[PDB]
């Protein structure tokens, strides 16, 4: 039993069975079997997304030789929101849905749904997954942050932390 | 003891040689206490792939240490009355002279010149400054990580080959003919023809802007249309310099012969054609053998055919495709033996019709 | 019995259960047995701070940033500066000063990653520990009788044992830095 | 132009990557 | 049997028996057999068409004549040495479908271009992140 | 089949009675900028209509054919 801090305590929901279990939940939003279900959905979710993000965030600029993510004004938000909407409603919805029948439950598993052709799915690469899914929520919390605090680029906060490291703190704002 | 733990009869010796022949057996896969084929060919495969990780990883150090610690701008601007260097000097043990008799360039302290040419190969084939030199490691590190990857992965159970697919003589031909040699050749006529060559007549490409940057005047057009000789019609001047676009050429693809005047090295388009003639050879060659498509050779039966009708050979070259194919020491002492002529071959070409630039004035190297 | 003086005799009250046992306190500052677990907390405790700052007086002169005692005022810290550090510090310090002096998490808080705790590694903490804190006493006197830095002291005496050690450096008037 | 001292740290950090492909292939292939 | 999606349980009239069948009818046509064979009829005609279309729409622009949207101004028995065997067969359907996208593809990029299909392909490849989908939809398109 | 068929046919019916009864409307008294907020809020809506909550008979015909009329008053109306 793995924990997420030393000498504590697991929670009585919280039993060890599912991926990425450290006996963390303080206050309690998991006692339920189905709640504790949606919110693992949720989790594997916003993670996916944010390790999407935070690509999508570094590599443009450090690759592409592009500006910080923070700088919308190139295009007009509306237009490619309401794109994005009309092709993401769909996507969204099968997903929630379970398939493409009115009373969607046709096969798939609406976490895991079998998108694999080198058929790499277990319980270690499950935590992986996890494990890459909360880092990478955390960073974009910390690139959120950061943008609001210091108004520049990750990789300037990156570069200017490693060259001055006393002085380019959260503690002096950098 | 315990070591070695590929061989028990080593590993009750009381003495000291138990530790000597451990060293020296390691690598023995076949001598290995309960090896089997399979086993053999999976550990041999592993460690090749642990082969080209460490050469990737030491071409990664050439140009780490030369993009932070060499002076290879500098030689770029002078190329002839610039010593290259190598990486520098950090030993504690030095005296003040030593410190001030290594001391040649600009960096701050005492460094090794650099012999191994290298310098003069970058140079030539359009690296121009140290960030260049530096992603180039960067990239070298990842494919290493990648080669060390697919070692592990190979050893997997689920990914583990079977002695067949190690067997499989016709398609390894096929692939490593059309595509290793053959593609590998035809990718290096591409990096000439958008880059190397530009950067020799001044224009700077790389991949921010490869992709518009027309390498020829004309496009594809005469490449499709069959007007090939387009490609030959201004080839650079006896007169150019290189880097520059004083006296420079349009052509891409050229049968000049000798050498370019200032460089003293052959032309660059001329290794160009070269490289895209022989990719076209290979290429061929590599779709000669029988794989999983009906057409083509089959070794063994190339093998059985060849015999003197006098008997002065004997059966001829019969049962010799299981002779090797069975045996990696066959296979091996081939390989060397090909490997032996082609280094000599390079040892007596480069410096009699020397390829890259400003690499025969630097006596040394 | 391994002892920290050849002849055999250790204390009744230091058996030889605890880690680091060598019968050594010949002023009986241990023979009342709950002072005992206290020390065995604050010995780890000065042990580790001393770990530390040992090698947080090597580094900075090694990079050349002026040695240990001229090294706060050379990066600004003032009495302040020490004042919110020490605020801050005190946090985890009433969280440590919480439990018990007979819980062994008191000594022994359960972060290891890596789980490398075995006795072997116990009792090395405490070699290491015993071992940065006379240095540390070491530090502060050379500082003192010698007036230069630690990594000059052991330069010139590597260079010139006999030409600079405690001998020469103490026939001098000492109290100089 | 000079390589930096920053970007001698992440060729560094880079470098850990290898280093721990490496020890994994090394285990592997020592039974 | 290769499906269409992965683990999707496949509908019951679609079972692998005809030319690469992949369990796909999510709205529900082929349920009746009758029904079924006139659609493979459709679809082999349809797609030997659109096939025949792609070739009509690309080579003379390939040539250098004009683009194709500018110029505006079952299996029978023919066929020497019998190759339809079921892979053949199957990979008539498969090329047919192809270029039926493909065809979808020409009839959607001449309104949001207005550019040929070829000059399409030259421009993605001479300016990837800058003549895509996402790059002509975000701005107001001719 | 007829279970879906039912359900889109009633809301094509609704929808095709919003339409038509609210384009004489302006009539008889951009597409960007609202387009954008009507499906940012017409997702949270539609995802608990097609769901069936916050979980992860004259008028059976009457709206029925009124509907229809709608849905064919509208393909006249283009
Ligand atoms: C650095 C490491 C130092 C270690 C090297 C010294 C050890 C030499 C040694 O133990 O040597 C003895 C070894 C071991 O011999 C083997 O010894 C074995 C010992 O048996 C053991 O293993 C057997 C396996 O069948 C059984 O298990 C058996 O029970 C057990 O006793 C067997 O007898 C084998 O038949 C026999 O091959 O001899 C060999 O074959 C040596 C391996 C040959 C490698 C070829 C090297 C040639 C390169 C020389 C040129 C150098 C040039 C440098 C140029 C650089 C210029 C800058
Ligand atoms: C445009 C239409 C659309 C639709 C119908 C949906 C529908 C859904 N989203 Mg998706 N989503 C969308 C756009 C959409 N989303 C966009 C544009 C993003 C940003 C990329 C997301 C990012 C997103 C996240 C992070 C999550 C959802 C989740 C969900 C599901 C639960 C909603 C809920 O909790 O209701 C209230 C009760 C539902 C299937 C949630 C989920 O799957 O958790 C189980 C969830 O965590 N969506
Ligand atoms: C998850 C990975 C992650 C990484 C690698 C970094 C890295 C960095 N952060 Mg960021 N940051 C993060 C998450 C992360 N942060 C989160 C979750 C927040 C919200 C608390 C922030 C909010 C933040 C601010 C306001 C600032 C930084 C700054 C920095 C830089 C200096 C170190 C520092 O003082 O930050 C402190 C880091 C934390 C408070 C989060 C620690 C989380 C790890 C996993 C422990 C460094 C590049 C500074 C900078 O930009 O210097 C130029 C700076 O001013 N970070
Ligand atoms: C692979 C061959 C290679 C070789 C022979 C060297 C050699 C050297 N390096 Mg360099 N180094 C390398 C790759 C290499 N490097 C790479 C790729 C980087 C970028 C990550 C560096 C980054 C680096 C720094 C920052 C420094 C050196 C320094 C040095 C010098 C002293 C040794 C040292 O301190 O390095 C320590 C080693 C590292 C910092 C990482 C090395 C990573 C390589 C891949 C080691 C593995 C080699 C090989 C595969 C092992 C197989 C041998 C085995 C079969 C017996 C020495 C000349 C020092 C110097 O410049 O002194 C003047 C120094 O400060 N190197
Ligand atoms: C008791 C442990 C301890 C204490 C009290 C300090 C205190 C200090 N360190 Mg040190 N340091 C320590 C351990 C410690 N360090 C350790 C273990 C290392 C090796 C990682 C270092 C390596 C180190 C460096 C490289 C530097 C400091 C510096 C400093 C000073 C500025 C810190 C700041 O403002 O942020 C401050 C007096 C900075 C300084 O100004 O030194 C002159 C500085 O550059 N420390
Ligand atoms: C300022 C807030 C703060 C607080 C409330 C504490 C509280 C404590 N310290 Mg700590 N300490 C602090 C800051 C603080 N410390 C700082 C800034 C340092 C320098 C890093 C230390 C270094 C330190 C040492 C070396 C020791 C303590 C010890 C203790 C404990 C016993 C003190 C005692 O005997 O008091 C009487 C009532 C107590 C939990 C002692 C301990 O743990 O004994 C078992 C102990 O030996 N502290
Ligand atoms: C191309 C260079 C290379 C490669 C690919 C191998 C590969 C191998 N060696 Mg060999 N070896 C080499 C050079 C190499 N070695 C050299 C220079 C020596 C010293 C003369 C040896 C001496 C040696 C011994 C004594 C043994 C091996 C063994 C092995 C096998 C286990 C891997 C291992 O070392 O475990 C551990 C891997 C590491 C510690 C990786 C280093 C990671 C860095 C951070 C593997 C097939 C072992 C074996 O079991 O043979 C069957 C074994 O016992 N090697
Ligand atoms: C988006 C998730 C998804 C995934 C993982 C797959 C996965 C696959 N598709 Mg499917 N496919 C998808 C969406 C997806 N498809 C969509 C949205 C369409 C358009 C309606 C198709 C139309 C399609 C066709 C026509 C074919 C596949 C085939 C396949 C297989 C190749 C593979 C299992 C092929 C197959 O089943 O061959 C084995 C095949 O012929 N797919
Ligand atoms: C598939 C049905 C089909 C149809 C309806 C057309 C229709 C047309 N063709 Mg095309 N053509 C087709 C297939 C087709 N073609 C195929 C398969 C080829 C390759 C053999 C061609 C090669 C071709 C050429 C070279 C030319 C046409 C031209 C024309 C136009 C006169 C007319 C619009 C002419 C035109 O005006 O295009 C620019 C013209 O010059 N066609
Ligand atoms: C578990 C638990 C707890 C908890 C918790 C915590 C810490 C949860 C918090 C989650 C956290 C911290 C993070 C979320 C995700 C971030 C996402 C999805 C980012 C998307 C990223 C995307 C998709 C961004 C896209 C773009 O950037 C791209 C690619 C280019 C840019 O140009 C433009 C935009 C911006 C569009 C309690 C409450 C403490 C106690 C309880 O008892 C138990």
């Amino acid at each position: 039993r793995l924990l997420w801090i030393p000498n504590a305590t697991p929670p009585a929901h919280l039993t060890g069975e599912f991926p990425g279990d450290r006996g963390f939940d303080p206050l309690g939003l998991a006692k339920d079997p189905k709640v504790y279900q949606r919110m693992r959905i949720s989790e594997v979710f916003h993670g996916r997304l944010a390790m999407l993000g935070i690509v999508g965030c570094v590599a443009p600029e450090l690759f592409f030789s592009k500006g910080a993510w923070f700088d919308y004004s190139d295009y007009d938000l509306n237009r490619l929101g309401l794109i994005a909407l009309q092709v993401i409603a769909p996507l969204e919805y099968w997903r929630g849905n379970g398939g493409f029948s009115w009373d969607g439950n046709d096969g798939p598993d609406r976490s895991y749904p079998g998108f694999d052709p080198l058929g790499l799915t277990n319980e270690e690469t499950k935590l992986q997954e996890i494990k890459n899914g909360r880092l990478a929520m955390t960073a974009m919390l910390g690139l959120e942050v950061q943008s609001h605090i210091t108004g520049k680029s990750p990789l300037t906060n990156l570069s200017e932390h490693l060259s001055h490291p006393l002085s380019a703190n959260l503690l002096t704002g950098g | 003891t315990k070591f070695p733990k590929f061989s028990q009869g080593l590993a009750q010796d009381p003495t000291t040689r138990r530790i000597w022949f451990g060293i020296a057996t390691s690598h023995d896969f076949e001598s290995h206490d309960g090896m089997t084929e399979n086993n053999l060919y999976q550990k041999i495969f592993a460690s090749h792939f642990g082969q080209l990780a460490i050469i990737f990883l030491w071409t990664s150090g050439n140009l780490f240490h030369v993009a932070w610690q060499g002076n290879f701008e500098q030689w770029i601007k002078d190329p002839l009355h610039i010593r290259p260097i190598a990486h520098a000097i950090s030993d504690p043990h030095f005296g003040q002279p030593a410190i001030e008799a290594f001391t040649r360039s600009q960096f701050p302290g005492p460094v090794n010149i650099a012999y191994s040419g290298v310098y003069q190969w970058w140079y030539t084939i359009g690296l121009r400054t140290n960030v260049d030199l530096y992603n180039g490691s960067m990239f070298l590190l990842f494919i290493a990580t990648l080669a060390l990857f697919a070692g592990w992965l190979h050893l997997e159970p689920k990914y583990s080959p079977k002695v067949s697919w190690f067997k499989d003589a016709e398609s390894r031909l096929n692939h490593h003919l059309s595509a290793l040699f053959g593609l590998s050749s035809l990718a290096w006529s591409g990096h000439l023809i958008h880059v190397a060559i530009p950067e020799s007549r001044g224009i700077h490409v790389r991949w921010d802007n490869f992709l518009s940057q027309l390498p020829h005047p004309s496009g594809l057009e005469p490449f499709f249309k069959g007007n090939w000789s387009l490609y030959s019609e201004n080839p650079d001047s006896l007169t150019h310099v290189f880097g520059t676009a004083s006296g420079a050429g349009t052509a891409v693809l050229t049968f000049l012969g000798g050498f370019h005047p200032e460089t003293k090295s052959l032309w660059l388009t001329d290794i160009a054609h070269h490289h895209l003639a022989i990719a076209v050879l290979f290429i061929v060659a590599g779709h000669m053998y029988r794989t999983n498509f009906a057409i083509g050779h089959r070794i063994d039966d190339i093998l059985n055919a060849h015999k003197a009708p006098s008997g002065k050979l004997g059966l001829g070259h019969f049962g010799l495709y299981e002779t090797i194919n069975n045996s990696l020491h066959f296979q091996l002492g081939l390989a060397l033996a090909s490997l032996g002529v082609i280094t000599s071959l390079v040892a007596q070409h480069m410096y009699s019709l020397s390829p890259y630039a400003f690499l025969i004035q630097d006596r040394t190297t | 019995r391994p002892l920290w003086f050849p002849g055999g005799y250790a204390p009744s009250w230091l058996t030889g259960q605890h880690f680091g046992d060598r019968g050594f306190d010949p002023a009986g500052l241990a023979a009342d047995p709950k002072v005992f677990e206290r020390m065995r907390v604050s010995e780890v405790y000065h042990g580790r701070l001393a770990m530390l700052a040992i090698v947080g007086a090597v580094v900075p002169d090694i990079q050349g940033k002026g040695a240990w005692y001229e090294a706060a005022q050379s990066a600004g810290i003032g009495v302040n500066e020490v004042a919110v550090f020490t605020a801050a510090y005190g946090i985890a310090e009433v969280a440590r000063g919480l439990k018990a002096n007979s819980d062994p998490t008191s000594r022994y808080p359960g972060f290891d990653p890596l789980n490398l705790t075995t006795d072997y590694t116990k009792e090395a903490e405490i070699k290491n520990g015993r071992l940065a804190l006379t240095a540390m006493l070491g530090l502060e006197v050379q500082r003192h009788v010698t007036g230069v830095s630690p990594l000059v002291n052991l330069v010139e005496h590597v260079k010139h044992p006999l030409g600079h050690n405690i001998a020469e450096s103490v026939m001098h008037q000492w109290p100089v830095a | 132009m000079e390589i930096t001292t920053n970007q001698v740290y992440i060729a560094l950090l880079a470098s850990l990557i290898p280093a721990f492909f490496a020890f994994k292939l090394g285990k592997s292939l020592n039974q | 049997r290769g499906l269409w999606f992965p683990n999707i349980t496949p509908p019951a009239y679609l079972t692998g028996e005809f030319p690469a069948d992949r369990g796909f009818d999510p709205a529900g046509l082929a349920a009746d057999p009758k029904v079924y064979e006139r659609m493979r009829v459709a679809e082999v005609f349809n797609g030997r068409l659109a096939m025949l279309a792609i070739v009509g729409c690309v080579y003379p622009e390939l040539l250098g004549n004009g683009v194709w949207f500018e110029v505006w101004n079952s299996y029978p028995g023919f066929d020497p040495c019998n190759l339809t065997t079921e892979y053949t067969k199957a990979a008539e359907i498969k090329n047919g479908r192809l270029a039926m996208i493909g065809m979808f593809g020409l009839e959607v990029q001449n309104h949001v271009t207005a550019q040929g299909p070829v000059a399409n392909l030259i421009e993605h490849l001479r300016h990837p992140l800058a003549a895509n989908i996402g790059a002509n939809l975000a701005h107001p398109w001719p | 089949v007829y279970a879906r068929m039912r359900v889109s046919e009633v809301f094509h019916a609704r929808l095709s009675m919003l339409a038509i009864v609210g384009a004489i409307v302006p009539e008889v008294l951009d597409g960007i900028k609202l387009g954008f907020i009507a499906m940012a809020i017409a997702a949270p809506t539609e995802y608990w209509r097609g769901n069936g909550g916050f979980n992860w008979d004259y008028t059976k015909a009457a709206e029925i054919k009124n509907g229809r009329l709608a849905m064919a008053g509208l393909l006249g109306l283009t």
